[PDB]
This record gives C-alpha cells, structure tokens and sequence, in this order.
C-alpha cells in the first residue's frame, strides 16, 4: 500500500508525458495498463475516475471512436473530461447525444462528483 | 416402400439416399455429404444435426 | 426441516415427478451447499434429457472431486452426450484410486472408463478396463455382461476370468450368485457344467423358469443347433414378454433356419408398429427379405439396422453374407475385413475371411486366417472341418 | 427423388365401404394451422402438395 | 506434481495431454536453453542485443554510428545474413549453394522493383473498385 | 531527444532498412525507458535488447516483465511466456488487461491448443465489443476450427461497427474463403489491400487463395508483395515454399522453407516442409535431423510421425521405426497408407501375427488398393 | 459410341451394362473412320470425308489436415 | 435376504446402470413374488425407454388391482406411450376416492388432468387439476401446470391459492406458502409479490435461487422494464443459459430492445442443443422477424406452434407474422382462433382488438379494449390503443 499510489501517480506522470508529444500507441498502452490496475481501488476513489478519462482520452485520439464512446458511456457522470469524450465521440458518430445533452447541461449549470483535475486536456 | 413405411420423418429423411459402401464408409445424402466412416457414433448424430438443426451463414 | 424436503424430493424423482422434484432439489441445493443435493439436481436434469445443463451445473461451481458420485454423473452426462474426449478428461485415463451395501463407487467409474474406450474404438484398453472394473468389485455386473455380450474375451479367457474373481462380499448368497452369473458365461467350453448349475438353479431355488435361464438353455440349444427345443423354449417364453430383446436374435435366427415365413412376418411386424428406431426390427425385416432370396434388397435393410445401431456382430455380419452370397466377390474381403477389425475377438469373422481366401483359391492366407481363428477359439467344429 | 409416403393402405377406388361410419375428430391446434394455410390454398392441399412435389430431371 | 493450471484453465486434463504438453514443452526449451521441469524454473555499452541479419561486427559498426575460395567466402556469408545462423549450409555440398544463390539476389531484385494517366482512364479504377 | 530517435527509427523500419531504425529505436529507450512504442517496432523484426540494463539501470518490474512477454511472443517461445503469466502478471491485471489478453489468446494459438484461445479472446471479444485491432487472428482461428457461425458473428458486428476497417473486410473474405468460395475470397482481399496497403496479412492471403485457385503467378506476386510490405512474415514465405514444390523445383522451395523455418523455429510444419526438401536434394542424414528434432517438439503429429517412418523404412532403422509407426497408430488410427507401412515394417521384423491383422486394416481402410495389399499378404506366408 | 462406314455412314452408342442402344449420330457425306474422346468425357470428335469434324457432349486422410495448419 | 437384493436393485438404478438393475428387479421379482417388485421392474422399463414392455408386464398378471402405485405407473407408461383412452379407462374417469413422500390419489388426479389437457376438454383439465391441488398440496405440479398454460383467470387463482390450506406442512410451510406465492399470476396483487420476493431474500439466503430471479425478471417484464430484464436474465443466464422456462421472457425482451446479434447466438446454440424443443424454433421465428424476413418467420413460428399446442407465444407471433406480411383477412382469423384458444389471457384480445382497429370495425374493438383493459389498467399499449 505504501508503493501502491507511488507507482499508480508515477503512471499518471508517464500518460501525460507520452500525450504531451506526438506519441499515442504508447500512450495507449500506458492509458490500459493504468485502467486495468485501478479496478481493484473502489468506484468512490478519484484515482478510478482519472484512469478512466485518460484511457478515454487515450482511445479518442487513436481514432477508434467506438471503444472510446463505449467505456465513457460506462462513466461518463464521474468525470468532467469523461463527459467530454462522450460529447466529442457523439458529435464524431452521432450517436446517443440525446444522453449527451442530458450530461453536459447538467454539468455547466451545477458550475455556474469530481469537476476540477490537473490533467491534460481537461476543458474550460 | 411398405417396409419403408414404418420410418420417423427425421429418421426416413436420414435414409432417403443413404449408401452404405462394402467397406464400411458411409455417404448420406442432404436434401452437402457426410461421406465419414460408420460404427462411431458421432457421425449419425453430426447428420441428424445438420438434417435437422438451423443453419444460417448470415451474409 | 431440511430433511423433510430431501426425502420429498426424493419420493417426487421417483415418482417421475420432475417439475416438483427439480424444484425442490433447487431450492435444497440453494439452501445448503451440499454436493450431493447437486448431484440430486443433476439427476433430475440427466431424467427429463437435459444433460447440457447438468453438465454446465456441476462444471460451473467446480464441484466435480470433491465427491466421486458427482464425477461420475459428470462423465455420464458427457459420454451420453458424444463429447468422449471431456469425459475421459474428468474420469482419466486410467484408475486413479489404484494403489454401504451398494456398488463401489470407483468400480462404476472404471466401468464407464472402459465404455468411453469402447466407443472409441480402443478395444485393448476397454478390455483390460472392464477386467479391472469387474475385479475391483463383484457387486458389478454390468462390466461383466458388457465384456460377455461384445465378445471383447475369447472363451477360454472369459472363463479364467470367472475362475479368477471370488464371490466373498456376497457371503450367504455366494452359491446362488456364483450360479447367476455363470448362466451368462461363454459357450463352446464345458458346456455340461452349465446344464449341471442351471440345473442346480432351476429346482432348489424358486428361480425354475426366468427369463435369463431360458435364455440360457436357448442360446445352448442354438449352439448345439437343436433348433425344435430353441423354437419351444422361446415360445415359451415370448408368450409372457413379446418385446424381449435379449432373447429376439437367437429367435430371430432360430426362425431363420426353420424357415417359418408366416411366424417371422408376424414378428417382423409386430416389430415394426412399435420399435421402428431399434435395429432389432430391422434386423427382423431384413431376415423376412432373405428368408425369401431377396439378397440384393436385403442387403439395404442389413445397411439400416448396422447403422441404427453399432456394434451388432448380426447386422454386418448378414451384410457381410449378402455380398457374399451372389457375385460380387471382390469386396466381400473388404466387408470381411471391416467385420474382423471393427469387432475383435470372435473367431466368426476371421473364419469366414479365411473361407472366402479359400473360395477365390488364395491358398496360404486361407490357411493363416484360419490358425488365427482356431487360436481365438479351439472348440468349434466349423474352422476345424475348415 | 421420391418422398415419403404416408401410409400403405392401397385399396383405391371402390363402391361400397366397411370400415368407414361417419366419425370426426375434435378440432386441435394442428387443426386450426392446418385449416389456416388452407385458408391461402384455392385447390387441396394435398393437390398442392403433388404438384409442388419435384419431378424428375 | 507437475502444474497445468495455465495451459488450460479448466481444473482437470486428460493424463495424455499432461504427458503431451510436458514431453513438448521440455523439447521446446532445451532447443532455445541449449543450442527439468517448467514449474521449478523459468529464469535463464550498446542496448542493442541483436537484430535479424546482422553480426557482431555489424553491431559495433553500428556502434560507431558507420579467387575461388574468395567467393566461397562470399557464397556463404550472404546465407549466414539470409538464414539468420543455419548451421545446415556447412552440411550442403558446395555445388548445391551456387544455384541457390543465384536465386537469391534474383528474389531479392524482384523485391527492389515492388518496393519502388489520363484523367477519364483513371477514375474508373475508383468507379470499378 | 527521446522522441526524435523514435521518428528516425520508424522512418528507417518504412523506407530501406531495419537495422539501422531497430538501433535508433534501442537508442530512444535508452534515452527513456516507457517508450513501449519502440519496443513494439523492434519486436515486430526478430530483435532483442538486454532487459536488464535496460529497464534498471514496483512498476519498473512489472514493465520488465510485459516487455519480457513480448520478446518471449516475438520470438515464438509462448510456453515461457505463460509460465511468467501464470506467475507474474497477477489476475487483477492478466484478465482485465486488453491487451495481455490479446497476447495471451495469439501464444496460445500458436500452439496447437485451439479452444483456450477462443476462450481467453472471445472474452476480450466481450470486454470490448468495437475492438478491430488484431482480430485477423480470431478469424483465422475460426477458420482452423472450421466453424461459420462465429465467424459470420464476427463478420457481422465488424461490418456494423467498421465498414471500413481493413480487418473486416478481411474476416469477410475469410468466411467467403471458408464457405465454398475462393473468387469472391480473392476480391475480398483485393478491397481488403485497396483501403489499406502496408497489410501484409491480406497479401498472403491472396496468395493462399491465389494458390488454391491453382493459379501459381498470381499468388507468387500477392507474396511478394506481401514481402514488399513486411519483410518478415513467415506465412507468405511458406506459401512460396509449397508453390515452388508443386512446381517441382526444389531449391527454391528449399530457400523459402528454410527463410520461413528461421524466424519461428518451433513449427512441426514448417520443420517437415524442410525436411522433405532436404529429401528431394537427397541429404537423408540432415533430413532425419530436422525429423528427429520434430518429433520430440511435438508429439501427437501425425505429418512428423509419417515422414519419420517413411524416412527410416527407405534407409532401414526398423527397430525404431516399427515403434515410431506403432505410436502412429495409437495416436491415429485412421490413416490409410501409414497401415501398410506398419505392416511391411511387421513383415520385415518377423511377426506374421501382427502383420496379418495389419493388412487386415489396410485393406479395411482401402478398398481399391486392396490388391497391392493381397500381395503383401502373398508375400508374407 | 461405335463408328460406321460403307453400310449407314452412322455413329452408334452403346451400353455395355444393360445392352441397349441410347440415341444414333448421322449425317456424314463419306464414311465415319476416326473418332476419339476428349478429357473430361463430354466431348467426343468424328472423322469423316465430308471434312467435318463434329463435336457432341454426352457426359460432365490427414496429410491434408497439416498442410491446412499454416495459413 | 430380500432386503440385500433391493438395495442392490435400488444402487442400480442410481448408477443408470439399466440392464443391471432389470436384471435384478426380475429376480426379486421372481423370488418374492410381489406386486411392488412388478412396480420396480416396471420403473426400470419405463426408464430404459421401453414402454411396451413396462406395460405389458403390468397387464400380464393384472396387478393394477392389487397395489395404487402400480396402476398409476401403467397408466403414465400408456400416457407417454400415446395411448389416452384406455389409460383414462384404467384409471378412472372420476375420483374412486371422493408420513413422508406424496399421498399416491393425487398423483392419480394429476395423470388424469393431463390426459383430459391431451383431450382438450379444458374445463374437465381445471376441473381435475383443482382436486389435486386441493386433495393434496404437495404436488406442485397440479399448481404448475395449471397456472403455466393460463387455464384459468388469475383471479380464481388466487382465489384457489387462499383457500389451500398449508397447515399439514407444518414446521417447513412458513418457507413453503411463500414459495408457491410466488408462481401465482403477477398482473393482480403486484404489490404482494415484491414483499414476498424480499421475504425469501431475507432470512433464508434464497435471492440467488432461479425461481426469485424469474419471478423479479417476469415482474419487469409486466410493467415492460425491458432493460431490467436484459440486466437480470444476463446475469442468471451466465449461470445457466438453457432454462427453459426463462428463455421465452429473454427472448421477448431482447426483440423490444431490438438485437439481432445476441439473440442470434443464443438461438443458434439453442439449436444445437435442443433441435426437438419449441423454445428454440420460436427463437428462430423472432431473429427472423427482428430481421424484418417475414415469409421464413411464417414457417419458422409454425414449427413451434406445431411442435407445442400450449405454447401462445407461437400462436401470437403467427398471427403477427401474419399482420406484417401485408394480408390480414387471415389473421383475423388468426387473432380469433388465438383468442378462442387461450380465454383469460388479454394479450391475444388486445391484438385480435388492433387488428380490428386495422379493418375499421371499431364497434366490436371498443368491447375488447373494455376487456382487455378491465385486467391491465396500466400499460403503454392498452392505453395507446
């Protein structure tokens, strides 16, 4: 446990590394095995949360949409970014904005769960 | 055909063109063959399967 | 409490009342996880033909060797439904326990080991299985009546065989069952000791007249061809059950040689309106065909009853004997030499190999066929006279 | 290529009858289907079923 | 007792194919360990180890950032590149590798070749496929 | 500067050569280590790094051991690597992971053991429904199980999803090519390669196709193509091979075995193609080797077991080529010519007894032949 | 299928098996002398001196399982 | 010395080791000479799958006399034997009559409604079946097979279930009332079920049991939470995917939900699995129709309906099929023939009641949206309709 969130947070550092240049298959790879070791940690963690939106993050950019749309769908009310790949996959695909809107309308008003990260690409 | 009479469908379907060859392979006829050797039992129920059983290749 | 719905799932599987029985197994299963209430569930699936599920039932909590009993309906399940190579899986390939007032538990799965390799054509180790089955336990008789009836040891084996096992479980009834079992043993080898234990059956015990002794004094008389005896003893007999197939290819075969059209039509039809998938009645319908020189036509039937059935030494063998009788005679060989391969251990087949090498005057094959044969069995006047 | 035949009764035409007393079966679900792809059928079906029955090339 | 819990995850395996996985696996090994069991054991300046086709002269040159008998030499240093260590060229007789050889950089030209139009003619290929 | 040497390695593995970008690949994961990119690039050549060094001077290690999978997976050694998933790689991990799925289902399928992974992927199948990378592998392990109903699911849920991903297209003609059809197969993979080059998959494709076809140009041109667009890929390499066989000339079939036999070694196929080459040219010393070492790879062959017997009864070793046939048998006991072989080596050894019930078999097994067999048996007694 | 000459200038075919003849091919100038089958069993050609050639159509293991392991 | 013998017989038949346990039941048989040992020898038959010969030893030596339990087993063996008359005739028309295990008369009583459902006199099938259930309630296929085909409104089910009384169970009736609650119809008393649903939950750790999970899957399916039934019967059916009574809801709430791929592969396993089952060719029947291919949907739903009479769904889907090709002179009487099959049930009233909306009679739908509407005050269809 006293290595556990060392090498969870130095595999965050690592993503947002490889995202920062044009590397996106290793970003890829780091973004999975990130989001397959969180599943042991509980939902209510932020460390689930923000493994997920970067595998997200990281399967919008290497075009396969629907994987993408799919694993933000599964939670796309935890995280601010999550709901950003769901509108970005819906708008690329053109499907399930419906949802979507009920998500994105809902988080805009409640601003003017988890809203505010440090992460790459984390929308304003 | 009077002694042929006394069939099941399924089971007259699997005799309809049957042959059986001297040395004991076995051609049945599907209204594709399932030419296999006989006196295992997994090639009568594999033709009763495929006379019987849905098959769909679905595009 | 609990005990109350055992015992009423109990009396409702035997009752075939399956809906409740299931039911009730079910609900005792998710009461207590107690293996055998699944092995009572699985029973009631494996009744009502539904093995798929009892089969995904005992496979997906991997209750299976924890307790045997569960195992073996496991490996029934799957040899019933043709997936041979996972129930050799689950059972093994050889006996993995070799160093109540029932069966012994390792005994049924030996038996059924050695049904699995007679299914795949593994004749020598079914063989020695279903030896090993019958002499780990005596209260088994179902290996015993297997090797007998698909002739899997030759005469004089099968009769060491029976010399070698003891009778000391059964205690009291050692004498009796001693008899009962020697009334189903091999022919052709000290016949007088069987009439003289028949015999000793027949009077001192209330077992005078039932359907295996009789059975028994049919298939000698068959053998000794004293066919007007084999006529009035199944008769006698099939005046009681008309559907016994244990004795209906002796009489099928007596009828044969008597040529009583009238008497075989009957049966034939008999036959026909109630047992159209058994290979008994086509057997019965191909013989009516050559009891007439219908050889050609017959030949189709002898076709369906081997392949509604496997393994039916009658079957291939008329087969065998329609290719031979009228021309043709190239492949009768062929048909010979399946029948000898596909069912080891009868002289039968490797005599008339040997017969045919003699009718197309090949002369040392004739002669190696037929020491082969007098080899599997010493006491027959046919290869002799051969 | 010949199908199956239903029986094998072959008494054919004829002008007086035995066995036949006027008798009907109660109507079942087989019924009401056999009576329903009747209902599509201007002619018997068991015209429709010889002439839809494959002749030989 | 030997382990055959990863080969196959259902708990129980036929004893043939115990003794099939353990005579394989035992053969396999020895080929790469030696130019026993799986369970007991799994263990046993440049990065670059090695690469298909190239010696270890071909690694330090790398490093630094670079009449019969002659061409017998040359006959069987090409097929040390090509064949990456095949220890059955020393076994092939010595008229055997010339005509091999001169298939050789016959497949390889082709190679060179695939690896190097009117405006109505040229959209029917799009059209047509 | 880390990133760059990537960019100079992957320029160097597309244009000419792939020495050079396997070297500047090595450089870059010197300069950083999580650059799992590099790794793949060099892992697709047959090239390897020192581990060791590389990743050390518990994350670190779990790193050096998926790298340590894929070395061992490109090196075609799966049993170590299942061992290492078996011990490392823990199940929270193993079957979660995506990827470690994919590879644990393409080392299973390496060997012949089919079910396990239709298991293990068809439950990645699962994870992710929209998967299309490296699925090429599920439809060629259907076609193997001579399965339709799975692959026209894959076929369908890939069409629905992607009509345009050049692995759909490729299960497509895969079914086509399993059904009936080798045309359409053909025209499958021509669209397959037409939306996406570089595929080196569906050239060899083509070619296999192209080949069963009985169309010899053609499929010496889809493989090389393929060839053009991945050097190594001993697929293509191997139907070269077998064109170059039923062409006859063997030195060239030799060449391509061999090419084919160096980058996956542990393959009783490609052994045996190698072996029978060496007999064509006539080496049966080196040839019993290549045999010798099959064999003992993997039991339960009957291809390695057959040439064994064949290729010690022509140069009598009958001590242990009537045992290597027995085994035959009793791992098979359908094939018809290797019977006779059994019954002549019986014959030879001086056992009437079993050779009579052997030409029994053989004759059961092969009714026009039986002649040939009746002499055998004349010549036994 | 028989050739003819100096009689009918005809063709004859034949069936051993049963011993009946099927159909009969005429329509020659001089006598039929040179016939011949083709590959498949179909084609059949007739020489003749009226310079025709006339062309009929009357007709239409687990070694394998290893090679289909690599594809 | 017997007693050595039966036991033997009995671990036989445990075993499925049938020439073995034949073997043996004819010797008891022969040796004691009693009508029981008949009745074992004839159990052995009856499960070796031959009838003929169970029944003609029964026959032989009249034996249906002397014992209650050999008649009852030659009477099923000429139930499943396809002979009803006679059976009937053996047994009984009427009651002859009006510890553990079951009290054999309703046994007898159940054998009787199912050979009066075989003969389609519905009314006398209720009747039968009611007596049994009331004679006894042990046998809970008097109550199953009575409440599964709809042969009677559930209102006089729930009726018959209060008047049954569960006071000879004693001990084990505080489990044993609930559980039979649980089968009764859902469409009235809603409430009542979901109560009874936690109570077997809670303090008898039976929320895994199957029979709760269709229950909860039949109640989502009332109220059409489609969702909650693809939720829950995935969940069960990971389990177990061939239980038959819990495809034909899985089968309806994945054609609402509207996918083809997933009910694909389960039909096409199922077809493998059970080729002689009408589940599976009425799985057939709807990927078909999802698939919009109606002319294969009209053979591929009359195989089922062939298959099994008692199986409305079929029936429904016919008629649907019907409808959809484009001619509905047929499937008007289609819906009617449908209708007259299954009284109690409002659905088939409900669509025989669109279909009259699609001729433009609306004088005879008014009366059967006022019946269907009488049992289902609320559902989207109705409503809409």
């Amino acid at each position: 446990d006293d290595q556990a969130l060392s090498t969870i947070i130095q595999l965050q550092d690592c993503i947002q590394q490889a995202i920062q240049q044009l590397n996106y298959s290793t970003a890829e790879f780091l973004a999975e095995l990130l989001y397959a070791e969180c599943s042991i940690l509980d939902k209510s963690s932020v460390y689930w949360s923000d493994a997920v939106y970067l595998y997200a993050l990281s399967l919008f950019l290497n075009k396969s949409y629907h994987t993408a749309f799919q694993i933000s769908k599964e939670f796309k009310e935890y995280h601010l970014g999550i709901a950003y790949i769901f509108g970005r996959c819906a708008l690329q695909l053109s499907q399930g904005v419906n949802e979507a809107i009920l998500t994105l309308l809902s988080i805009i008003n409640v601003f003017s769960m988890v809203l505010n990260s440090n992460l790459v690409h984390i929308p304003d | 055909r009077y002694w042929n009479s006394f069939h099941d469908e399924d089971d007259w379907n699997l005799f309809n063109g049957m042959e059986l060859e001297s040395n004991g392979v076995v051609t049945f006829a599907g209204q594709e063959t399932i030419t296999g050797s006989i006196f295992d039992r997994r090639i009568t129920q594999l033709a009763y399967a495929r006379n019987n059983g849905w098959h769909e290749l679905a595009l | 409490a609990i005990e109350r719905l055992r015992l009423w799932r109990f009396d409702a599987l035997m009752q075939h009342m399956y809906r409740t029985a299931e039911y009730i197994a079910d609900k005792v299963y998710n009461i207590s996880n107690d293996p055998d209430d699944a092995f009572w569930l699985g029973q009631v699936y494996y009744n009502n033909n539904q093995y798929v599920r009892a089969v995904e039932l005992i496979t997906r909590n991997n209750l299976d060797g924890v307790n045997i009993l569960c195992r073996y309906l496991l490996g029934l399940s799957f040899v019933k439904l043709q997936r041979f190579d996972d129930a050799l899986d689950v059972i093994g390939e050889y006996n993995p326990f070799s160093e109540d007032g029932g069966i012994k538990m390792e005994s049924s799965l030996c038996f059924l080991r050695g049904k699995i390799y007679f299914a795949q054509n593994n004749f020598n180790k079914a063989r020695d299985a279903f030896r090993e089955a019958i002499l780990v336990d005596i209260k088994n008789f179902e290996a015993f009546e297997m090797l007998l009836s698909k002739n899997l040891l030759t005469p004089q084996e099968e009769w060491d065989l029976f010399d070698s096992l003891d009778f000391k479980e059964f205690g009291e009834d050692k004498e009796i069952m001693k008899n009962l079992y020697k009334i189903n043993l091999s022919k052709y080898i000290n016949t007088e000791d069987i009439t003289k234990s028949n015999e000793i059956l027949a009077k001192d015990y209330k077992l005078a007249d039932n359907v295996d002794v009789v059975r028994s004094k049919v298939d000698i008389c068959y053998t000794q061809c004293k066919f007007n005896e084999c006529l009035e003893l199944c008769e006698t007999v099939l005046e009681n059950d008309e559907f016994n197939t244990n004795i209906l290819p002796a009489y099928i075969g007596c009828l044969y040689e008597l040529s009583n059209k009238n008497k075989l039509f009957l049966l034939s039809h008999r036959l026909a309106e109630t047992f159209p998938k058994s290979a008994i009645t086509w057997f019965s319908v191909a013989t009516y065909y050559m009891s007439l020189d219908r050889i050609s036509e017959a030949q189709k039937y002898y076709s369906k009853s081997s392949i509604l059935d496997p393994s039916f030494a009658a079957a291939w063998l008329g087969f065998a004997h329609t290719y031979a009788l009228e021309g043709e005679q190239d492949q009768a060989l062929t048909a010979y030499s399946t029948a000898s391969r596909f069912f080891p251990g009868m002289h039968l087949p490797k005599l008339f190999l040997g017969m045919q090498f003699m009718a197309m005057n090949s002369l040392n094959l004739a002669e190696s066929y037929f020491v082969l044969a007098y080899d599997i069995c010493p006491n027959d006047p046919l290869v002799l006279n051969e | 290529e010949i199908t199956r035949p239903s029986s094998n009764s072959v008494r054919g035409a004829s002008l007086l009858t035995y066995q036949q007393r006027k008798g009907r079966r109660l109507s079942a679900a087989s019924l009401l289907q056999s009576q329903f792809f009747d209902s599509m059928s201007p002619v018997r079906p068991d015209s429709k079923q010889l002439l839809l029955s494959p002749g030989k090339q | 007792q030997y382990d055959y819990s990863p080969f196959c995850e259902r708990n129980t395996l036929r004893e043939s194919r115990i003794d099939s996985f353990l005579k394989a696996e035992r053969a396999a090994h020895c080929l790469v360990f030696h130019k026993y069991r799986p369970d007991i054991d799994i263990m046993c300046s440049m990065l670059l180890e090695s690469v298909p086709g190239c010696n270890k002269e071909d690694l330090e040159r790398l490093s630094r950032r670079e009449r019969l008998d002659d061409i017998i030499n040359h006959e069987t240093n090409a097929l040390k590149s090509f064949w990456n260590d095949s220890g059955l060229v020393n076994s092939l007789q010595s008229h055997h590798l010339h005509e091999e050889y001169l298939l050789l950089q016959e497949e390889l030209k082709n190679v060179y070749k695939i690896k190097c139009e009117s405006l109505r003619d040229k959209c029917r290929r799009h059209y047509s496929n | 500067l880390a990133t760059l040497n990537c960019l100079l390695g992957n320029l160097y593995m597309k244009l000419d050569h792939s020495k050079e970008g396997a070297f500047y690949h090595s450089e870059a994961l010197a300069i950083n280590p999580y650059l799992w990119e590099s790794y793949e690039a060099i892992c697709k050549m047959r090239a390897t790094v020192d581990l060791k060094r590389v990743f050390f001077d518990t994350l670190p290690e779990i790193m050096y051991n998926f790298a340590l999978i894929l070395r061992s997976s490109s090196q075609y050694n799966s049993f170590k690597a299942i061992r290492l998933f078996e011990s490392q790689i823990p199940s929270h991990i193993k079957d979660t992971m995506p990827w470690c799925l994919v590879q644990l289902g393409k080392l299973h399928f390496e060997i012949i053991n089919y079910d396990m992974s239709l298991k293990y992927f068809n439950r990645l199948k699962d994870l992710q429904p929209a998967r299309v990378k490296d699925m090429e592998i599920f439809s060629t392990l259907l076609w193997h199980l001579h399965d339709k109903v799975k692959s026209s699911n894959l076929a369908n849920g890939l069409m629905d999803t992607m009509p345009n991903k050049p692995e759909t297209w490729c299960c497509i003609g895969n079914l086509l090519s399993l059904q009936k059809d080798h045309d359409a197969a053909i025209k499958a993979f021509e669209k397959a390669t037409q939306l996406d080059p570089n595929f080196a998959y569906a050239y060899t494709l083509q070619g296999h196709e192209h080949s069963s076809n009985d169309s010899s140009d053609s499929a010496k041109t889809c493989y090389r193509k393929a060839l053009a667009c991945d050097p190594q890929h001993y697929n293509a390499y191997y139907g070269l091979g077998t064109s170059a066989m039923k062409l006859g000339q063997y030195e060239e079939a030799l060449l391509y075995f061999e090419k084919a036999r160096s980058i996956n070694p542990v393959n009783v196929v490609l052994i045996c193609c190698c072996g029978g080459s060496l007999e064509k040219l006539g080496y049966k010393e080196k040839a019993l080797q290549y045999y010798e070492l099959a064999c003992h790879l993997q039991p339960t062959s009957s291809l390695s077991k057959y040439k064994m017997g064949q290729l010690l009864y022509s140069m009598t070793r009958y001590n242990v080529a009537l045992q290597t046939f027995e085994e035959l048998v009793k791992l098979v006991p359908d094939d018809a010519t290797a019977h006779y072989l059994l019954g002549q080596t019986y014959r030879i050894v001086g056992r009437k007894k079993d050779a009579i019930k052997e030409l029994t078999v053989a004759m059961n097994l092969d009714p026009k032949g039986n002649q040939v067999i009746i002499d055998e048996l004349q010549k036994c007694h | 299928v028989t050739s003819h000459g100096y009689s009918k200038y005809n063709l004859t075919l034949w069936d051993c098996n049963s011993m009946d003849p099927i159909a009969i091919l005429k329509g020659h100038s001089f006598r039929v002398l040179h016939l011949t089958l083709s590959n498949d069993g179909t084609t059949v050609v007739s020489g003749a001196g009226d310079e025709t050639l006339r062309y009929w159509k009357l007709f239409d293991s687990l070694i394998f399982d290893a090679f289909n392991q690599i594809r």
